[PDB]
Order: C-alpha cells, then structure tokens, then sequence
C-alpha cells in the first residue's frame, strides 16, 4: 500500500518499500501527494519520475500506490471541461481554491462526484441478461446536445445481476452490477483507461465520408475525411483559428477534443477565452459548442510529463467517444510542443538523443499516435460507428518542413492544409495556399462523391489544374508580359484570378458565407467550370475565322455574367434554401449558355 | 510555524567541489537551506542539492574552500528557501540571496512565499489586453508591450541591452491618458554594469518603483539560479495581492542559463543540446510564465527578458527556447550600434505578437495600429530602395525612391534615435510616427485607411 | 532614498527593540522556578524527539542542573513511551553552557557530531523570525493595498 | 523641499513608534505565550 | 561537386551561414540590377 | 554524450564496488 | 484485432443483443419468419445458458460465433427494431414489418442504406419532440412527426412514397429553421397542410385536445392582423372548432385577408 | 567605457567624442560600401560615398595602422590621436560639405576633382602619422597639424 521516499534528487524520488509496485505505475509522492510515474525497479527500490517540483520532499515521506498507470477518467462531466494533460479540471481546481494557481499536489477528481446525472437504463437489459464489453446500459442526459451512454469497459463482461433504475444518479454511485465466473463487477457511471493504450473496437473500417468544415478551399480542394489524419502549420499570421473555429462550429463532428499540449500562457489563454464563448445553431437553437467540446489545455510551465501525455489524454478522450457511436474531431493545437516536451523527457531520462536531439522513438510515437484516429465499428453489442479525425497541428522551424518532428508528421498524416501568412497579408481569407496543401483521401472520397455530388470530381481536377497552369504563367508574364499571353492563356488567367478571389476567399464573418454548404460549394465551382470550358471552347472555335474572338470581347459582352459568377457568393444558405439557390445557380448557367451561344 | 528546534550536524563524509555530502542526518529534507560554520567560524548558506537514506548532499552558495570534516558545523533549517516579500522592498536592492545591499535593514515581511511558486492556472490567466509604455518609441510606437506580454530583448555581447533595460526600467509605465511596480533582476552582471544600474535607478529618482536584484558576475551562481525566482515572487506578490500592474526586467538570460548548466553538472547530469541541461526548456517555461493577468485581480505582470545571443546566433538554445516560450522579440542590432543609433533597435526582426491587444482607442489612440503598420511598411521600401540605389545610382532613382530614402534617414534619425534619457509618451511616439509618415502623400500610404488619414495626416 | 531608508532602519530598530525586550522578559520568566521547571521539562523532552539517537547528553547552565535533571527523569519514560526505543540520558556535569545565557539546554547524541539547541535564545529568535508578518501586521498595521492573502 | 523631507521623515517615524506603542503589549503577551508553549512532537515520518 | 569541403565545426557552420547571406545579398542586388535593365530595354524596345 | 554516459556507468560501479 | 477471448465476448453478447432485439420487437412471437432466420442465434437465449457456458459454446464452434455475420443479422434486426420504436405508438402489419426484414435482409450495406438515413431523420424528429417544450414550432413539428409516423407505419420507409419524403423534408427544414422566425414556422406549416391531399391532415391521428391546441395556435398567429371587430367575433367562432381543417385555415386566411383589404 | 569615459574627455579632449562617432559611422558605411562594390561594381557610386570609400581609406592606412617597432609609432599620445583624427573627420566634413552643395549646381564637384587638387593635402594626411613626439614636442606637433587644418581650409576656399 505504502512506500517511504528513500531519496531525492530533482524529479527523481527513490521509494524503498514498493515491492509491489508495477513498472510506469503512478504514485503520490509526499505529504502534499505530488504525481509521481515509477520508471524503473530494483528490488524493492522504485524509482520514480515526480511531474511536480520536488521542493520540500523529505526521506520517509509515504508514497502513497495508485494501482494504475496515467490513467484517463472517462465518464459523464467531459464535455464543457477543461483538463489538464494529466486530466486535472482546471476549471474545478480554479473554484474550489479560488486561487489563481495549481496548487502542489493538487488531488482533486477529474469528474465531479457530487453532480447529479439523469440515467435512463437500457430498457431490454434486465437481471441475467448477457453483457459484453463496449454495450450501452444506460444513457445520460448530459446536455441537449450531448447524451453520454453509458457502456461496459473493454475487457469487461457477464451476465448483469442488477441495473440501476431510471433516476438521479453520481460517479460514485453503483449504476451496474455484473457476475463472470463468480467474480463479482460493480460498474459506476466511470470507468478508467490508460492513455497510452488504445480502445479496442470490434473492426477499423476504412474511411469514406467526408470531414465538412464550411470552408471552399477544405471542403473542396483538401478534402479531409471523418476519421482523417491532418497536419496544420502553427504560426502567427497563419490563421489556424479560422480552421479550428470551423471545425468546433460547422463541421459535422458531434463531439470535439482541442488539445493544448503546452502552449505560451497567453496564447491558451486565447483558446480558453474563445472556445466557451463561440455557439453553434443546432435545431434552430444557438448552443454553446461547449456543450459538446472538451479542451485538454496546458501551458508551457506545466509538468513535462502532463504536457507529453495531452496527447495521448486528448486522443483517448476522443476514442471513448467515439466509442459511444459519435464522431469526434481532435485537434493537437501544436504537435511541436509536445515534442519538446517528449525530447525533454528523454534528456531527464539520459538517453541517448536520436536525430538533432530528439528521441529514439519520436516516429513511432507519432505514427502510433495518428494510427488512433479513424473510423471504427465501435466495439458493443448495439451496432454503431464512431470516428476519430486528428486535426494535430505542427510548426515548422521558420517555415521549414525539414525537422524531425514536421517530417515524420508529413510522413503520417493524409492532409496538409498549408496555412501561409504571405496569403493572410494579402488578405486571401482563409490564407490556405492551395499550392503546396495536398489530401490523399480524394481517391477514398470518389465513392461518394460519384454518388452524391457526381460531378464534383472532374470540377476539382479541372480547378486544380487551372490553378496550377495560373502558377506556371506567372513566370511567362513575368519574361513576355501579359499582352503575349494567347487567349486561352488570358482565359486561364481570367478564371483563376475569378476562383482565387470569388470562390476560394471566403469570408467567416459575413452572415452569407460564413458556412458554404457542399451543394453551394459544388454549385459555385459547376458555374465557374462551365465558363472556363465555355469560354475556352469559344477561343478555340472561333481561331480559325478571321473575327476571332478574344478574352477582351467575352469580358466586354459578359461583364454581367462574370459580375454574377463573383457574386455567386452571396447567396445565403440559410435564407436561400438549397432549392432556391440551386434554381437561381441553374438560372445563372442558363443565361451564360445564352450569352455565349449569342456571342459565338 | 516550525517551532522545533533545528539540527546541527558535524557528520559531514565528504567535500567534493562545491558539495558538501553530511552523513546521519535525520529525514533529510529535498532542497532545505542549511547554514554551515566552517572551522574559523565563518558562516555560509548551502541548498540540499540531493538527499539519499540518512546522507544529504549540501550544495554550499560560496565555495567549499577552508570547510573540512571533524570541524565544520552544519544547522539544517527544516524547510526550503523562503522568501520575505512585502510593499516595503519596492525601492530597495537586494542581492541575488535576497539581502539587502543599500544599507537599508533587512526586508520585516508581509508573508514568507515560496520562490519556486506555482503555475498560474491556465483557466485563471486572462489576455493581457492594455499596453504598458517603455519611453521608447522603436517599442512603443512599433512593438509596443500589453499587460501580461513576455517579450524579449535580443542582443549579442557589447550591444546596449542594459543600457535599454535601464531605460525602460526608468520609463515604463502606464499610457495615462501609484499602481505601477518594476522588479528588475540582473543576473551575472559585471560589478560595472550594476554599479551603473543601482546609481542610475537611485539618481533619476525611479527608485520608489523598481525592486533591485543584482547578481553580480563573481556572486556565487546558485544565487544566479534563486535570484529569477525571488524577482517573480516579489512580482506576484505585488502583482496578484497588491493589485499594481509589475514590469519584469531579467536580465542577461544567458548567464542565467550558464548558472543553470553549472548546477546541472554539480548534480552530474549528462549535457544536452549544445552543452545546456535538456530541462532548460522547462526551466525556462517557469520562470517566463510567471506573467500575465489574472481572473479577479487587477495586477498584473508583464517580463522582458534580455538575452545575449551567442555569436549571434538566433540558433542557439537559448534564444530558441525563450522565443519558443516568450510572445515576440526586440532586437538589438550591431549594424545600428556601429552606425551610432540608440536605441540600436532593429525594427524589422523584431516582433511583439500581442501588440493588437495593446494598441486602439481607449489603451494608446485609434491611429497607433495603422501608423504603426504604415511605419513598417515605409520602413522595409526604404531598405529595399537603399538597395537599389546602391546599384542603379541616385539619378536612376524616381521621386517614390527618394521619398522613401528620406523617411529612412528620418526614421532612422528622429524615430528609432531617441538618446537614453529622453521619454517619449505614447502620444510624442505617435506624433512623431505622423510627422515621418507626412513625408508621404495621403496616396502612398495605402496601409493606413482613408478614415484614418482625413484625421490625422493634415497639419 | 536616503529618507526612505531612515524610515525602514527606524522600523527595523523598533522592531530590534521589542526582540530585546523579549530577551529580557524571558530571562525573568526563566526565575519563575514552576514555569522555568515545566519549560525546561518541555525543551528537553523535545530536543530528545528531535534527536532520537540512542545515547543523549543534555548540556545546561550550572545553576540549573537541578530543575534539568528532574526534566531529563521525567523526560526518559515519556520518551520511552513515545518512541518504544530504549534510551540512554546523561547529563553533562564537566562542561556547562554560559552562565548569561537566558536559559534552556541543548541535547548531544553518544559522540557529540548531533547537537540540537534549546537555548531560549535560539527558540525565542527562532519563533520571532517565523512571527515576522504577525508582529508587522500588529505593531504596523496591516497593507491597505494588499487585497488577497494567497 | 528637502526640509520637508526631512519633516516628513519625522512625522512618519512618529507615527510608526505610535502605532507600535499602541500593540506592544499585546503583541509581546502572544509572541511569550507562543514561546514557553512548547507542544514537543516527534517528526512526522518517524514510524514503529 | 556537392559540398565546399571545409570541415565541421561551429567555425566553419559560421562561415557557411556568413557565406550564405552575402551570396544571397549578391544574388539580390543582382536581380535588382537585371530588372532595371530588363526596365530600360523593354522601354527601349517599345521606343 | 555516450563518452559521458559510459564514464557515468563506470563511475557508479566502481562506487558499488567501494560499497 | 479483437483478442480471442474478446472477440469470443464479443460474439456471446451479440447472441444476448440478437435475443433482446427479438423479445423487443416482437414479444408475442408473431414474427414467424424472423424468429426462424434467427433460430440458430435464439436458441441459445430460449435455453437458461450462462455467460460461461454459452461463451465455451462459441470457442468450440458450436454456437455460431462468425463475428462479421452476427454483425450484420444483428444491424438487420436492429434497424427494424428501430423502425418499429421509432412509430410506437403507430403499430405495423405484420405483413408489412415481415417484408421490411426481407427488404433490410437483402440490402447490400445498411449503415449506407436510404432506410438507415430515412430513420435517422424519423429519430431525429422524434428524439426533439421527446423533450421540447410546447411552442408553435414544437406544436407544428409534433402534429407533422405524428402523421409521418403514421404514414410509415402504414406504408414502410423501403419505398419512394412522395407523402413521407415530403413529410421527412418539411419535418427536417421546420426543425432546422430557427425558434423566432415565427411567420416562416407557421407559413410552413400552412403550406404543408394546403398541400395535403386530405382535408383535415391531422384528424384521427392526433388526439382532439391536441388538435384544439393546434387550431388555437393558428388563430392566435392570425388574430393580431385583424381589425374588423365582427371578423374578429367570427375568428373566435372558428377557434371553437375542435379538429384542423384545410377548410378552416382557408377561411381563417379569408378572414385576415378581408380584414387586410378593409384596412 | 566609452560612456563613463564621456566624463573625461569632455572636460580634457572636449572635441574627441564627436570625432569618434564620425569615425565608426564613416568605418561602418565603408564596410557596408564595400561589399557593394566588389559584389556589383564601383560606377553607381554616388559623390558622397566615393568620399566616405576613401576617407575610410584614409582612417583605416594612416589613422587605425600603427607599426609599432618605428621610434615615432611605438607609444602615439592621446594628444596626437585625437589632433589626427579631427584632422581626418575636418576632411571628411568639408569635402561632403563641398560635393553635396555643389551637387544640383553647374560647377558640380566630384571626388576626383578633390583629389585631383589637393593631392598635397591628401600626402600630408597621410604623413600625419609620422609625427615623432619625442623630438617633434607636443606644441610643435599641435601647430603642424592646425597649419595641414589650415591648408585644408584654405583649399576648399579655392575649389569652392
């Protein structure tokens, strides 16, 4: 039960006494219980890592043995809270100290056990009815926005001998009672998981529905997918706050996990003064998307150890709900960070630096890290499908993606939608730089995109390929100047420009376009594709006679349908239904098919 | 209280560079200070590096020189090292170890805090929002600092950093348009150096503002390594229970890390990157992030950390560690200071990423953002057509071009050259920044928005 | 700033003051022959807890050797029931403490490299050091500025 | 304005020797009463 | 061939970064000097 | 580093060995 | 992965889930059909097997423990017990919930089906009436939930009925559509029931109390553009009735527009 | 020390500090002078910076080189540095005075017409720095650098 504290030097409590102890074990070092892992063993000699100062730990103070290793606390009260990497309810140490520190040792639970939750148990379980790990037995009323349903453990199973009945019930209360073997299990409203190890599921299904964030230039040309693993440059002008405000906004994610994993004191304090304050309109009603997101937020003078675990607390959070049949988003608000903290770690463990300083293992535990997200057939008896979409973001030593840690992150994940402060400068909002942001998963989204949104496809590759030969002109303009460009050239040109400003920038603030729903985006981009083509269509034919056309007499006869393809945009989605936008998108190609069946 | 009586023990085992290793002792306490009478009866200070069974390694503030076993005495005091911090030690100086070195009496305190502190809660900090004014308008007027910003000085050895810490230690503080506190902490500076800084904050009558910590270069380094933290537990005592809003100064970070690398190999750590502990990092973090606003209280704590960038190097750990963790940098540039600038302040390196929080109408006036955007703008054209001007020739130059040379020389002359005494409100800074930008006609300046220029550009 | 000091070292030697005033009521405490017996009972029995070494040598002023024996009688069995341990104490009739010290004892383990001083002057500078912000607080008022204790 | 330094100076440490004058006593009855009452206790990680 | 051959170290590190920006400020100055001269040849060409 | 881990390691042993 | 002995848990408790879905749907045993493609799976539930028994049932094979396949006659069963909870108090023909197994059962991949989608929408319906509170949305959203469930009860959601669709498109947009947009709440619903081909949508469905809650929502949204005093007594009249007509809410609209014209 | 030294020389060589700043302004525009015009080329320069090339020139030759094996360079009195280098910044001043205000003028002057002109004076700049003060004494050294001051003067009044 009880260690004493053999000796102590910096973070590193020798505790004779602990025979039983079990390697990367957590314990409460001193009288003040401060978090300890044990990172070694010696006979009865545990050495461990304490996460907080030291300062004041005397020979012979207990060492109290928890009986687990770090340990999230899953349960009713996540969501519209705000952790620590080590699961500390920043939020609840701040009102029951009413101190504006962490005070040394801090003990408090991570889910309130004097609430009270609304839980309604599954009507078919009854006394003998068979279990299994991952079923739902119960639900609660956790918002209106978010039921929590309660489920079995992994690595848990029987035949129940007492289900709780509908009513007001603790964490602390037994809500479930099972029997395997004659072993009896008496299941509270929480369970426990550790971080470092993953939740099973019954299959991991590949993913094949896309990740919607409202934004044109993500939902189109980057297409991540529910489940997708995504990398986020980290800088100052870049702009990351439009992504993650989509995403804990408009994306169709029904839960989101932000992880702070250790940054500047004011740069969280940003987060943590934004995100409680942003809503989202669901069922004609604006809630506050707290109720449905949960913020895993550290500064950098937190313990290393709960900087290097946020990671791993945050995607554990995640997996148990998508466990429970949701789709959650977690976003690593910088993987960098983390990675200091891990490299940390290894020179206070003295191991050998691997790779400019980092440790031996930096790529597997990013590679193990992002495997965690995907689409699952989430384990229990009641058929569901959750999914895991990592949004984790890096930043690139002065823009290089050379480093360790931008590299390896590259390397695994599927998406990269490429931030650029030289965009934001320009004012092109958001400021992804559509050149170098790529996304893998077209190719696993071609299924629905042929079934949804047929067309969609050749609409993207042909915007892409105007862009990139708008790219490969810049230069030619540059070595001849714009009045040697062909008139398919000057067309190029002319759409680019046209998809860059019109379609592209997109306005967050604007009641109109601050969410561009698929159908519009697809919509805005049919319409602009149709011009090109007509357009070059137009060029080409008319080559051959000798009242040729050129870009200057389409803009000169079109002005008015290119004036409409700009302001496609402004249709509101809200107040113009899909419908009516749809008509008046199918109106606007009508009277370009008319104008130029005239012109030609 | 602790009211048994304290231990003396003269089981010392050994002596081993500065450590003492004290065998016997009873439930030796991690980090207790501990008063050590050597064989003359001189008197010395030690920290309990290391603890193990019964023995107790003493890291020993002075030197181990003249101690010995069989003689020398050791009272270990039972708890780690306290601070006295009140009201009272606003206006004093104080040595790296906290004791007074102005004749004054020794510090009759308001509470005993702990100078490790703890982590303000994340949850509890709030974003810094108003602007805290420095006289200089190079950082007044185009990086200016919010209310709980970390922001350091870069600068490389023989640079005017302390010069500039002086300043801002004699000029800060609030836009005005008794609440107002600095704690400066020097940290391996040269006996001349804070000679120059004590004399300067007595003479030019700040001193009733500025708490002084000065750890001098030969002062043992553990005191390099206490005397950050005793500076931000006077900070956050000022700052979070007397409501005054402190300003930071540190001093020479990089000396502060070479203390930190000596105190590293005494406990016989393996070097990191570049020979520095691989927790600078987080040792770093803890003294930083002792800053910003709070939830409920009106004090705050804004920290401008000067570094000496070795070699000049912006690589190196240092540097790249604060800029990891502070929230923008002001550079010292050598080329200004050869050219014979002061402050030798390069604006374009330098950044400060919070400074939107700490400008606008009702913290400094509604035109400082574009001025100061504006500013910047002419300022790097400037550069550029100096370069061009160096290979095309003054006569191939456009009217544009020897408009944006003018605003350079006068930028460069009656912006950043300011001369260490002369204080700049905000407001002299701003009008200062339109008389340069007049210059320009109301068309050249396309960053600065017609609303703004109808009422600021005449006159 | 020389002003400001004069007043600091003003408050300083007030303070100087009442400690020496504490010195000289506690050395005509110590003439109370009951309250200095119990007192001293107190000190010695704590100096053994703070020691806990097998053999123990108990060094007083000489003219109280008397009232320090009969705290070291009664100390032994109290100790011994604390403790559970075995313990030797002797009392150090060869080499006493000064004579104008106020008054106490001080406790050395069997070879003397452990000592702890009970001396009323090391107590009372020792509760008056930790008393510090009390003692402002009392004779100096409290901050009016300061708004939060934490 | 030197001599009213020098006044002021005067007046403050008047005041300060009235205010402690003022709590003297009490604050020397609770400081003795806190020495002599002595609680002796063994160290807390002392175990048997 | 790929490398200047000169052997690590932080004074040869110094070196190169000090090599690199001079090469670099050459390479500017440079370009600015052919856009003013490819300036003056286009207006010469349109003259 | 590994010249100093090693020196380290040696440096303990030879410290048990003394003990 | 899933471990062996996992994945044997596994198996054992869809065998239990199989056989609570099937006392849920259908406790009577009156599903013949289904009770008999789910015999190898139920038998094991009849009999008084423990978890322990049944689970070394499923190591050595004997039970059956394809976890892929007891996945998939699991979600068929799942999905129609949804379909059937979803219409509770609305009951379905046997022959119709025997020929929607049959429909689920054929179906490629239900979790991408239309049907699965069709009750996702039904479920998001009914789970908002679950607990709101009543407001004209509330009130308009219930009374057209409760003719959907009705109409899929009546015909099933394995079709391309252009009632239920529309019903699953208004449904959808009212419940998206903002609390205060009052005029486009009850325009919407005036549209829905004017393009009802029944006279009174809700009759029969809804109980009368209901019904006069409904029918005093719409005369209070017409009453304040009245002016007429005597229009006004005759509006009061018609808030008497106790049942929704198409009739009525013309005469209703008549009224305010006569009393706009004398205006 | 240059500022507590400020203290110093305003009260002994009132007019040094000045000359010095000149000085390191004049060494820092020649080492930002040079690396144009070996990068480039030497025709672009402006009037005003062929003076500041050459003057650094100057300094850098006959000011800052100082062979100190010859018996009138082995120790150099403060009093002959600080006269030399008032006589090199008094150059300095003049001939920028001189080309930027003839600039925008018909008789414009240029550089090379300076040191066309007064090659002599240029030589006697040069030569400033064999001065021997153990037989050339302090007075007689003061006076012969206030006679080159003199012809400098002189000079410029002839070419202006």
């Amino acid at each position: 039960t009880f260690g004493y504290v053999h000796g102590v030097s910096g973070p590193v409590v020798t505790a004779c006494d602990m025979a039983g102890a079990a390697m990367y074990e957590l314990v409460r070092v001193g009288h003040s219980e401060l978090v300890g892992e044990i990172i070694r063993l010696e006979g009865d000699m545990a050495t461990i890592q304490v996460y907080e100062e030291t300062s004041g730990v005397s020979v012979g103070d207990p060492v109290l043995r928890t009986g687990k290793p770090l340990s999230v606390e899953l349960g009713p009260g996540i969501m519209g809270a705000i952790f620590d990497g080590i699961q500390r309810p920043l939020s609840d140490i701040s009102s029951q100290t009413q101190s504006i520190y962490i005070p040394r040792g801090v003990n408090v639970s991570a889910l309130s056990r004097d609430i009270k939750w609304e839980f309604i148990p599954s009507k078919n379980l009854r006394v003998g009815s068979h279990i299994t790990g991952g079923d739902i037995y119960g639900i609660v009323n956790e918002n209106s926005l978010i039921k929590h349903k309660i489920m079995l453990p992994p690595r848990s199973r029987g035949s129940v001998t007492y289900i709780a009945p509908p009513g007001n019930y603790d964490a602390s209360d037994v809500v479930l009672e099972l029997e395997f073997e004659g072993v009896k299990e008496k299941l509270s409203m929480v369970q426990v998981w550790p971080v470092r190890q993953v939740r099973p599921v019954t299959e991991k299904l590949p993913a094949n529905h896309p990740l919607l964030t409202g934004q044109r230039v993500l939902d189109a040309l980057f297409p991540c997918v529910q489940g997708g693993t995504t990398a986020i440059p980290g800088a100052f002008g870049c702009g990351k706050t439009v992504i993650s405000q989509s995403l804990s906004k408009y994306s169709n994610s029904d839960v989101i996990i932000y992880v702070g994993c250790g940054e500047r004191g004011n740069e969280m304090s940003e987060v943590l003064r934004d995100f409680p304050e942003l809503t989202m309109e669901v069922d004609g009603k604006v809630e506050s998307i707290m109720k449905r997101t949960a913020l895993v937020a550290n500064t950098s003078n937190m313990p290393v150890a709960a900087r290097e675990a946020s990671i791993y607390t945050g995607i554990t959070l995640s997996e148990y709900f998508r466990d429970m049949g949701y789709h959650v988003s977690m976003m690593a608000d910088s993987t960098s960070r983390w990675a200091e903290a891990l490299r940390e770690i290894s020179g206070r463990l003295a191991e050998m630096p691997a790779d400019s300083g980092y440790p031996a293992y930096l790529g597997a535990r990013l590679a193990s890290f992002y495997e965690r997200a995907g689409r699952v057939k989430c384990l229990g008896n009641p058929e569901r499908e959750g999914s895991v979409s990592i949004v984790g973001a890096v930043s690139p030593p002065g823009g290089d993606f050379s480093d360790p840690v931008t590299s390896a992150t590259l390397g695994i994940v599927q998406v990269f939608w490429g931030l650029d402060k030289k965009l934001a400068q320009r004012k092109h909002f958001p400021s992804v730089n559509w050149l170098i942001s790529y996304s893998k998963y077209m190719r696993a989204l071609d299924e629905y995109y042929d079934k949804h949104f047929t067309e969609f496809v050749p609409l993207r590759t042909k915007a892409k390929e105007i862009l990139q030969e708008e790219e490969d002109l810049a230069e030619i303009v540059q070595l001849v100047g714009k009045a040697s460009l062909a008139e398919t050239d000057k067309i190029t040109l002319e759409v680019a420009k046209l998809i860059k400003d019109d379609f592209l920038q997109q306005n967050g603030y604007t009641p109109y376009d601050r969410f561009c729903p698929f159908y519009k985006t697809v919509g805005m981009l049919s319409n602009m594709i149709s011009f090109y083509d007509m357009a070059r269509r137009a060029v080409e034919t008319t080559a051959q006679s000798d009242n040729k056309i050129t870009w200057s007499i389409i803009r000169e006869h079109m002005g008015e349908i290119l004036y409409k393809l700009s302001s496609m945009k402004f249709k509101d989605p809200v107040k113009d239904g899909e419908a009516k936008i749809k008509a008046d998108y199918a109106q606007l190609l009508e009277d370009m098919q008319n104008a130029f069946r005239s012109l030609e | 209280y602790l009211s048994q009586p304290r231990l003396t023990y003269k089981t010392v085992s050994g002596v081993n560079g500065p450590l003492v290793i004290l065998d016997h002792v009873k439930f030796p306490r991690y980090a207790e200070i501990v008063h050590l009478t050597l064989p003359d009866g001189t008197k010395r200070s030690g920290q309990v590096l290391e603890v193990s069974g019964s023995k107790a390694v003493v890291q020993v503030f002075e030197g181990t020189s003249g101690i010995d076993a069989k003689k020398t005495s050791c009272e270990f005091t039972g708890d780690i090292l306290r601070t006295p911090v009140s009201e009272d030690m606003l206006g004093r100086v104080f040595n790296g170890s906290g004791k007074p070195i102005d004749r004054g009496p020794v510090v009759l305190a308001e509470d005993f805090l702990d100078i490790m502190g703890q982590p303000i809660n994340p949850q509890c900090r709030i974003y810094p929002e108003e602007m805290i004014q420095t006289g200089i308008s190079a950082i007044d007027g185009m990086n200016s600092i919010a209310r709980g910003q970390k922001i350091p000085i870069f600068s490389a050895a023989g640079l005017p950093h302390n010069e500039i810490a002086a300043q801002i230690c004699r000029q800060a503080g609030l836009v005005k348009k008794e609440n107002f506190a600095i704690v400066f902490a020097a940290m391996g500076v040269n006996m001349e150096t804070a000679r120059f800084f004590k004399s300067d904050f007595e003479e030019n009558g700040s001193m009733d503002n500025v708490c002084l910590f000065l750890n001098l270069a030969n002062d043992p380094t553990i005191e390099r390594i206490i005397t950050p933290r005793l500076a931000l537990t006077t900070a956050e005592f000022l700052a979070y229970q007397c409501e005054k809003h402190v300003l930071v100064i540190l001093t020479d970070m990089s000396s502060y890390a070479e203390a930190l690398r000596e105190v590293s190999a005494a406990r016989e750590e393996v070097p990191g990157r570049r020979g520095f502990p691989g927790y600078m990092y987080t040792d770093l973090a803890t003294i930083y992030e002792r800053a910003g606003r709070v939830e409920g209280r009106n004090g705050s704590i804004t920290q401008i950390p000067i570094l000496t960038m070795p070699n000049d190097d912006i690589t190196h750990p240092i540097p790249d560690l604060t800029g990891y963790i502070t929230e923008g940098q002001i550079y010292v540039d050598r080329q200004l200071h050869n050219r014979q600038i002061y402050p030798p302040i390069n604006v374009l390196p330098s950044l400060s990423r919070l400074m939107k929080s700490a400008i606008g109408e009702g913290m400094t006036r509604k035109d400082h953002a574009d001025v100061s955007n504006q500013l910047y703008a002419c300022y790097a054209i400037g550069k550029d057509v100096q370069a061009m001007k160096a290979v095309v020739g003054e006569e191939a130059l456009t009217s544009d071009d020897l408009l944006y040379l003018e605003f350079l020389q006068k930028f460069e002359k009656n912006f950043i050259t300011q001369g260490p005494y002369e204080n700049r409100t905000v407001y002299e800074t701003l009008d200062i920044g339109w008389q340069l930008l007049r210059i320009f006609p109301k068309e050249m300046l396309k960053r600065i928005p017609q609303s703004t220029l109808s009422e600021f550009y005449p006159r | 700033n020389q002003a400001r000091l004069k007043v600091l070292r003003a408050r300083d030697d007030l303070i100087t003051d009442l400690l020496n005033e504490a010195k000289q009521r506690l050395s005509k405490v110590v003439k109370d022959t009951t309250r200095y017996q119990v007192l001293l009972d107190g000190l010695v029995l704590q100096g053994l807890y703070q020691l806990l070494e097998p053999r123990m040598i108990v060094r007083c002023r000489k003219q109280d050797f008397p009232l320090v024996k009969a705290a070291v009688q009664k100390a032994i069995p109290m100790y011994k029931i604390a403790t559970k341990k075995d313990v030797d104490v002797q009392i150090d009739l060869e080499a006493y403490l000064p004579e104008d010290i106020a008054g106490g004892v001080e406790i050395y383990n069997g070879d003397r490299k452990i000592k702890v001083s009970n001396t009323l002057e090391s107590r009372l500078d020792l509760i008056a050091q930790q008393m510090m912000p009390e003692v402002r607080g009392a004779l100096f008022g409290a901050n009016a500025n300061r708004k939060f204790l934490d | 304005l030197s001599a009213e330094v020098e006044q002021a100076t005067r007046r403050q440490v008047q005041g300060m020797q009235s205010s402690q004058q003022r709590n003297r006593e009490r604050v020397l009855t609770q400081l003795l009463g806190m020495v002599c009452d002595v609680r002796p206790q063994v160290h807390p990680n002392y175990r048997i | 061939k790929d490398r200047i051959e000169i052997f690590p170290s932080r004074m040869a590190q110094t070196i190169m970064k000090a090599r690199l920006k001079g090469a670099q400020t050459g390479r500017n100055l440079l370009k600015k000097k052919s856009d003013a001269l490819t300036l003056r040849f286009r207006q010469i060409l349109k003259k | 580093f590994y010249r100093l881990k090693k020196i380290q390691e040696k440096k303990k042993i030879i410290k048990e060995k003394s003990e | 992965g899933l471990t062996s002995e996992q994945y044997h848990s596994q198996v054992v408790g869809k065998i239990g889930y199989i056989a609570r879905c099937m006392q849920t749907i259908d406790p009577e045993n009156n599903l013949k059909k289904i009770r008999e493609d789910y015999q190898d799976v139920l038998i094991w539930a009849e009999k008084n097997y423990r978890f322990e028994e049944i689970l070394e049932a499923s190591k050595s094979g004997k039970c059956p423990n394809d976890l892929d396949a007891l996945s998939r006659r699991s979600l068929i069963l799942q999905e129609l017990l949804r379909l059937v909870s979803s219409i509770s108090p609305f009951k379905m023909k046997l022959d119709l919930i025997e020929s929607q197994y049959e429909k689920m059962k054929q179906h490629v991949n239900l979790w991408k089906s239309d049907y699965h989608v069709k009750l996702n929408q039904l479920n998001q319906l009914t789970d908002y009436l679950k607990n709101a509170a009543p407001t004209p949305k509330n009130n308009f959203l219930r009374a057209m939930t409760s003719v959907l469930q009705m109409q899929i009860a009546q015909y099933g959601i394995t079709e391309d009925n252009e009632g239920i669709n529309q019903l699953f498109k208004l449904g959808l947009h009212l419940l998206a559509m903002a609390n205060e947009k009052i005029d486009e709440q009850y325009h919407l619903f005036k549209g829905y029931v004017k393009d009802q081909p029944e006279e009174s949508p809700f009759e029969g469905i809804l109980p009368a109390e209901d019904q006069k809650i409904l029918v005093k929502t719409m005369i209070d949204y017409a009453m304040p553009k009245l002016s007429s005093k005597v229009l006004q007594d005759k509006l009061s009249a018609l808030s008497s009735s106790d049942v929704l007509t198409k009739t009525l809410l013309d005469s209703i609209d008549r009224i305010v527009k006569e009393n706009e014209k004398l205006n």
